[PDB]
């Protein structure tokens, strides 16, 4: 996992945009599509949600935090299913929410680098 | 006769409850398969009491495969009683055909596809012998997959157990070992000749399958070629768009990862992989019935899903389960609504989605890029592969 220059949204979210990633300013953050022209790349979202995420989701720590997460898998091609992880900490009153999607032909990704720009996501 | 009379003094050459000598088996098969009038001779062995014996002489699973397949396949009006001759049999031999790559297939099961696939092979045009093809030597790299290399997925050997749980843990070694070889696809395919490209394709598309069932043709197996061309006309496709295809899927594919593949779906784990020629994924092939055109209901209905993977490694089914699933992306785009598709519109700016619904020898080039994209991935939800299609249409232009 790795990033480097900084990216400041609007709306007071700080987040570091992870190498080899093209980013977007998105609506409410930013979104991160994997560089080059590859055949299966990574999709990233962060954002700042002002509305709570739902219960009965099974958690995780994130480091010194919770966080609350739920996979789900589509039917996709060639390349494997869809796998598309939806993951949410609290930010001091809000929360930030993290979006990540891939493909795999080999069982539910890490989503590492996701669960890395969420981790380390700012609140200010 | 002609041919019973023959097996019928080579049966007597043994005892009742053991089994004939490996020559003399290879010596009835092939009897068998040289044969003219191949009903009449199973009616005839049936009226002496031959025919059942027949199937308890003979032999190792190894033989009894190629017997069975021989005669489920050559034979037409007479078949049902070479299929009631042999459940009879399996009453002492329970084992029969299933064992080693076969072990998912019970032997009615064994039987069944046999004919289902000879009859399939003459109905749908593909049951004609290929030429002998020049396959890849290669055993590591981009094209060292059963496309390039004639080697069954099957066929490979097992995983190293050591090496299954480093993958089960997510060893970042041993899982690229065993993952797709292309990161940058471009980089690739600058480093290919048109002569190279052009190798590569006949090389693919000139062997002949890969085929679980070899003795359920008539004679040898046909080329990848030939059941290609069979599919194009079954769904309304050709055999290029098709070829390209799959030339790109084996392109980014490897013997490694064709051991994986095969493995991992078979195992306790059941894994969901993609497999084969076109790397059909396992679960999409039972969702969508992908062998509904070689395999009759009564067959499909009791398919595990460990034998539907293993179909997936046998190049003919593999070959008309990805024609199958094209011709269902190309109808899925015929009705979808391009307004509510803007990046698909935005990278492929000529799309018509009307003319998917016909042959894609009226396509524009850009269905066909956009098609790759829904091949690879999701179909027609407007999230892009942005380097297959222009992988896949570099094969197309090949052909
Ligand atoms: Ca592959
Ligand atoms: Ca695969
Ligand atoms: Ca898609």
């Amino acid at each position: 996992v790795d990033f480097d220059k900084t990216l400041t949204h609007p709306n007071g979210l700080v987040v570091e945009r992870p190498v080899g990633f093209d980013a977007r300013r998105s609506a409410e953050g930013f979104r991160f599509d994997e560089g080059g022209k590859l055949r299966n790349p990574r999709q990233l979202e962060v954002q700042r949600q002002d509305a709570p995420p739902p219960p009965d989701l099974a958690s995780r720590r994130l480091g010194d935090g919770e966080a609350r997460y739920k996979v789900e898998e589509d039917d996709g091609g060639s390349a494997g299913s869809e796998y598309r992880l939806w993951a949410a900490k609290p930010a001091g009153a809000r929360w930030i929410v993290v979006s990540a999607s891939e493909q795999s032909e080999d069982g539910e990704p890490t989503f590492a680098l996701a669960w890395a720009l969420l981790e380390r996501a700012r609140l200010q | 006769t002609a041919t019973s009379d023959l097996i019928e003094s080579l049966i007597s050459y043994s005892w009742d409850d053991w089994q004939v000598t490996r020559q003399e088996a290879r010596r009835v098969i092939a009897a068998i398969r040289n044969d003219n009038v191949p009903d009449a001779t199973i009616a005839a062995l049936d009226k002496s009491g031959s025919l059942i014996k027949l199937f308890q002489r003979v032999g190792p699973p190894e033989l009894a495969r190629s017997l069975i397949a021989s005669i489920a396949g050559r034979t037409t009006m007479q078949r049902y009683q070479a299929r009631n001759a042999l459940i009879r049999s399996l009453i002492n031999n329970p084992l029969g055909t299933q064992t080693d790559n076969w072990i998912y297939f019970p032997t009615i099961t064994f039987f069944d596809i046999c004919a289902d696939l000879a009859d399939a092979a003459g109905r749908l045009g593909f049951a004609a012998a290929g030429a002998t093809g020049v396959a890849s030597q290669a055993i590591q790299g981009p094209f060292s997959g059963v496309g390039a290399t004639g080697v069954n997925p099957t066929d490979l050997p097992s995983i190293a157990f050591g090496d299954q749980l480093k993958l089960l843990n997510k060893d970042p070694a041993t899982v690229t070992k065993y993952s797709n070889p292309l990161g940058d696809l471009g980089a690739y395919l600058s480093q290919l000749s048109p002569q190279d490209k052009l190798n590569q394709a006949q090389t693919l598309v000139g062997q002949p399958i890969s085929t679980l069932f070899p003795d359920a043709y008539p004679g040898n197996p046909p080329s990848r070629a030939k059941v290609m061309s069979a599919a194009a006309r079954k769904y309304d496709l050709t055999p290029q768009l098709i070829g390209a295809i799959i030339l790109a899927e084996q392109r980014d594919q490897t013997r490694d990862e064709d051991a994986k593949d095969y493995q991992a779906a078979v195992s306790i784990k059941s894994a969901n992989t993609s497999i084969g020629l076109g790397q059909v994924v396992v679960s999409t092939a039972i969702k969508y019935e992908l062998f509904t055109d070689l395999l009759g209901q009564p067959v499909r209905r009791g398919l595990s899903r460990k034998a539907v993977a293993t179909l997936l490694a046998s190049d003919e089914f593999n070959i008309f389960a990805t024609a199958r699933y094209i011709r269902y992306v190309a109808n899925l785009a015929s009705q979808q609504d391009l307004r509510k598709l803007p990046k698909t519109r935005g990278a492929f700016p000529s799309i018509d989605l009307r003319a998917y619904a016909g042959n894609p020898r009226n396509w524009p080039r850009d269905n066909v890029r956009a098609l790759a994209s829904e091949y690879t991935s999701r179909p027609w939800d407007d999230n892009l592969s942005p380097g297959w299609p222009m992988f896949v249409d570099d094969a197309y232009a090949t052909f």
